[PDB]
């Protein structure tokens, strides 16, 4: 009766940890201030390596510099190491961050370096770097706690599977986090025993990135395979399969200047964030197999966003209890 | 089958650097062989599909030297046998020789037994396909000595055999329609050398 077993998953980048975060947020212990500080070595880590990425798609990508003067910045820059053991394990100390800052905020100005982050669609690089980078101020100073946002926005890449648990409208959850990445996936199946349910995340934000385990296959086109796969998995006939179509937010202000036919060369409608977001949706629930006995849970979500996580994870629970204690 | 390097560095690449870098199930009469792998689709199968054209196929070929084909009309194509399997209309009314009915069942399992391969190539490359570690630690393995290799195969496939025993409450809600399985999945093991 009152235990449940849930199951988040989906492909690489779509926003499953952000969950967890927000879960141990607003039911178990929110982050203490000491708790937070824990993730400023990781967010000067995502800062630094993420401009490592941009200047070395300036070169590459042939984008002429805005000022010719950072050329001698962007070398401070490539000089970093990368393998080095604290730097490995994706963490920079404040006084050798303090140490790039120059370097990292002129760079950050150049006219050239930004019209390579405008055409990130074409290598690897999480746009959460763009959040620190314009607030490379509040980062700038002697002791810096990270925020409650920059917490969520914080990335590190997650590999095996991590359990939690709490009580939520007197319910006991045992909520599992797994890695998304396709060496990650065969650790799942470690975790497919009394599934109680599932909440399968998708990015609405990769329609036109491509995977990083090779740089030639649509993420989106991943995600669908991916979903494919569970939703008619025989081991989850009866269990309740919610689907977040996560990060509407960058959507609805992607889908205005690059196209959604980067992605479905078929799409004849709109590049409009309701016409295009409803089209993503459909492209979904056909997948099902059993669309008579098996139903899909749909929901837009914006994991980033605590207020809108208590909403949707609320209309969640309510499904979990109508198709189980009934 | 041919390795590309990337253009562009990704921030996160050195975090799955042993993870990169990725034809085993292309034909029912190359895995038949393996008994390690055969038990990787063997799961796939009895678990997703129907156990049914896959096994037949497997017991059919079992043929090579009786009372076999007591026991394999009995399981398979009687009409009222547990692993039925869809035969041609032709041999359905017919219902030494024998050759030619054995053979006319199995080409009619063909279709399912090659869509469900297929299937499990799919996952197999998504990374949903179950034992895929034991899979791949018994691809890298060097060594001077064949006859040694099919040996630890042998207890890799009991390994799993007993897994998927221990463990089958979700083949279908039929409690005896695995107990059918298991036991034809068994039978043909021990015709390659898996203890039971
Ligand atoms: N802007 C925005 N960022 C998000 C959203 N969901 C997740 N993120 C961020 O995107 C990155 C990927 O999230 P992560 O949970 O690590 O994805 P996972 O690999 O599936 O766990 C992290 O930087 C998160 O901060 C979203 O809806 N909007
Ligand atoms: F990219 Al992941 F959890 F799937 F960090
Ligand atoms: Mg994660």
């Amino acid at each position: 009766a009152r235990e449940v077993k849930l199951l988040l998953l989906g492909a690489g980048e779509s926003g499953k940890s952000t969950f967890l975060k927000q879960m141990r947020i607003i039911h178990g212990q929110d982050f203490d201030q000491r708790a937070r500080e824990e993730f400023r070595p990781t967010i000067y880590s995502n800062v630094i390596k993420g401009m490592r990425v941009l200047v070395d798609a300036r070169e590459k990508l042939h984008i002429p510099w805005g000022d010719n003067k950072n050329q001698l910045h962007g070398d401070k820059l490539m000089a970093f190491d990368t393998r080095a053991p604290m730097a490995a394990q994706g963490m920079v100390e404040t006084r050798v961050f303090l140490q790039y800052l120059p370097a990292i905020r002129a760079l950050w100005e150049d006219s050239g370096i930004q019209n390579a982050y405008d055409r990130r669609r074409e290598f690897q690089l999480g746009e959460s770097v763009k959040y620190f980078l314009d607030n490379l101020d509040k980062l700038g100073v002697p002791d810096y706690i990270p925020s409650q946002q920059d917490i969520l926005l914080a990335r590190r890449p997650t590999k095996g599977i991590h359990e939690t648990h709490f009580t939520f409208k007197d319910l006991h959850f045992k909520m599992f986090d797994v890695g998304g990445q396709r060496s990650e996936r065969k650790k799942w199946f470690e975790c497919f025993e009394g599934v109680t349910a599932i909440i399968f995340c998708v990015a609405l934000s990769d329609y036109d990135q491509v995977l990083m385990e090779d740089r030639q296959t649509n993420r989106m086109h991943e995600s669908m395979k991916l979903f494919d796969s569970i939703c008619n998995n025989k081991w989850f006939t009866d269990t309740s399969i919610i689907l977040f179509l996560n990060k509407k937010d960058l959507f609805e202000e992607k889908i205005k200047k690059s196209p959604l036919t980067i992605c479905y060369p078929e799409y004849a409608g709109s590049n409009t964030y309701e016409e295009a977001a409803a089209y993503i949706q459909c492209q979904f629930e056909d997948l099902n197999k059993r669309k008579d006995t098996k139903e899909i849970y749909t929901h837009f979500t914006c994991a980033t966003d605590t207020k809108n996580v208590q909403f949707v994870f609320d209309a969640v629970t309510d499904v979990i209890i109508k198709n189980n204690l009934k | 089958p041919g390795l590309v390097p990337v253009s562009i560095i990704g921030a996160e690449d050195e975090d799955f650097e042993n993870e990169l870098e990725t034809s085993q199930f292309q034909s029912l009469e190359q895995v038949k062989r393996r008994p390690a792998h055969l038990m990787a689709l063997l799961q796939h199968v009895a678990l997703q599909f129907e156990p049914g054209p896959l096994l037949c196929c497997l017991h059919a070929d079992m043929l090579g030297s009786k009372k076999a084909f007591l026991d394999f009309y009995h399981s398979f194509l009687e009409k009222t046998a547990v692993l039925r399997v869809p035969v041609p209309p032709n041999v359905a009314f017919e219902l030494d020789v024998q050759r030619r009915f054995v053979q006319e069942v199995v080409q009619s399992q063909q279709v399912a037994v090659g869509r469900q391969l297929e299937d499990f190539r799919s996952k197999r490359l998504m990374g949903m396909t179950p034992w895929e570690q034991e899979l791949a630690q018994l691809e890298a393995w060097v060594g001077r000595d064949r006859a040694s290799y099919e040996a630890r195969e042998r207890h890799v496939a009991e390994r799993l055999l007993m897994h998927l025993e221990e463990m089958q409450h979700t083949i279908s809600t039929d409690e005896e329609k695995s107990a059918a399985v298991v036991n034809a999945i068994g039978l043909y093991m021990r015709h390659l050398g898996v203890r039971t």
